[PDB]
């Protein structure tokens, strides 16, 4: 078989920075015919890159490949927000064909801090059974924060949930949400609610409260 | 106009055969060949084989033999691919792909064929509005929510406003949260375009035949 390694697993970047990864493929990928795809968050690859170095329309010029055999450049000499993603590559071994283990690159930028906002839950969640406070913090660099709650007092339940979402393409962002899951038979008992976000952007963790206001 | 159209997603118990398609249309077919690429499950690539659009070529991975009876029909161009004895790990996406040139490597893939494969019953969400408080925050552009309770499996697709109202789109992910995928979506509208214009929250689940379109 022909396999390809292309560490670094996961990389770093700041815009205008002159990045670059490499396609390791086994002795002469036979004629050598080298393929860099870009995976943006869970969407078809996409062909810069495509008969090792050739890059076709498409694509702005940030990106060079090239290499003989058994190693393969991409300089992606300067990079923007969305360049954040994986990139693999492709080859021949003279038939079957192999893919790579591809390579992620995640932008930095200049700090910002959290904006937590609450919503109250929901006329059809009450009615019909229970209430997912859910807390959005939303526009964050860097990825990393402490979501606690503050149930009465500051409670510590369990049953709690966490999603992040992708890099932003545009601000180098990440933004992420909670929910407290929790019965009529809870939540029309406890009171004074608060999502509390720790980061550090903020000396203070930020409390966004609430108290049985709203409907 | 060109397209690989494929049509999923499917959940089946472990066991069960999923009848899977791509429709290559638009090119010539005679010279061209729809490798289904399979993607892992938060991992990486790989090949099966792929079969010619007119003719039965079969030229195939040295494991994907068995779970791939790659196919197509003479009439009405469309490829198939049919794998048996799915086994959890087969629970991932699908593709079909093409050839302008001696790219020998793809250019025009499809969509997003995908396939869970798990013993637990179905669910339609429940989708719900969620209000903040009549207030005054942060800087004066405000923030609406929109959740999906529990449903079964992934995926869903929620969606606002269509058009007129693609504000700060960032969907949340899931977590299978005992059993249920559970979803939040977000917004930050400017406070005039709402209120006086409704801003609307939509969603569907093919497997619980869903759309919910929601008001706020
Ligand atoms: O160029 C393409 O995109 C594809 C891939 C392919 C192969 O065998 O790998 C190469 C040439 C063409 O015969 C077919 C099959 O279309």
């Amino acid at each position: 078989e022909n396999v390809l390694t292309q560490s670094p697993a996961i990389m770093s970047a700041s815009p205008g920075e002159k990045v670059t990864m490499a396609c390791r493929a086994s002795s002469s990928v036979s004629s050598t015919y080298l393929h860099w795809y870009q995976q943006k968050s869970g969407a078809s690859p996409k062909l810069l890159i495509y008969s090792t170095s050739n890059l076709a329309s498409g694509v702005p010029a940030r990106f060079s490949g090239s290499g003989s055999g058994t190693s393969y450049s991409l300089t992606i000499s300067s990079v923007e927000a969305e360049d954040a993603a994986t990139y693999y590559c492709q080859q021949y071994s003279g038939y079957p064909l192999t893919f790579g283990a591809g390579t992620k690159l995640e932008l930095k930028r200049a700090d910002a801090a959290p904006t937590v906002s609450i919503f109250p839950p929901s006329s059809e969640q009450l009615t019909s059974g229970g209430a997912s406070v859910v807390c959005f913090l939303n526009n964050f660099y860097p990825k990393d924060i402490n979501v606690k709650w503050k149930i009465d007092g500051s409670e510590r339940q369990n049953g709690v949930l966490n999603s992040w979402t992708d890099q932003d393409s545009k601000d180098s962002t990440y933004s992420m949400s909670s929910t407290l899951t929790l019965t009529k038979d809870e939540y029309e008992r406890h009171n004074s609610y608060t999502c509390e976000a720790t980061h550090k952007t903020s000396t203070s963790p930020i409390v966004k409260s609430f108290n049985r206001n709203e409907c | 106009d060109v397209q690989l159209q494929q049509s999923g997603p499917e959940l089946e118990k472990p066991g069960a055969s999923v009848k899977i398609s791509c429709k290559a249309s638009g090119f010539s077919l005679p010279g061209h060949n729809i490798n289904w690429i399979v993607q892992r499950n938060g991992k990486s690539l790989e090949w099966i084989g792929n079969i010619d659009p007119y003719y039965g070529g079969t030229n195939f991975n040295p494991k994907f033999k068995g779970k791939a009876t790659l196919t197509v029909d003479k009439s009405s161009s469309t490829l198939y691919m049919h794998l048996t004895s799915l086994q959890s790990e087969d629970s991932a996406v699908y593709y079909c792909a093409r050839r302008r040139d001696g790219n020998y490597g793809f250019t025009y893939w499809g969509q997003g064929t995908l396939v869970t494969v798990s013993a637990a019953k179905t669910t339609p969400p429940s989708v719900y509005p969620l209000a903040p408080g009549s207030a005054a925050q942060t800087n004066s552009m405000v923030t609406l929510g929109c959740l999906v309770k529990g449903y079964f499996p992934e995926p869903v697709t929620v969606t606002w406003n269509s058009g007129s109202l693609s504000s700060g789109v960032h969907t949340f992910p899931a977590v299978l949260q005992s059993d249920l995928y559970t979803l939040s979506s977000s917004v930050t509208v400017p406070s005039s375009t709402w209120p006086s214009e409704t801003v609307t929250c939509n969603v569907a689940h093919p497997a619980s035949s869903t759309k919910v379109d929601k008001k706020i």
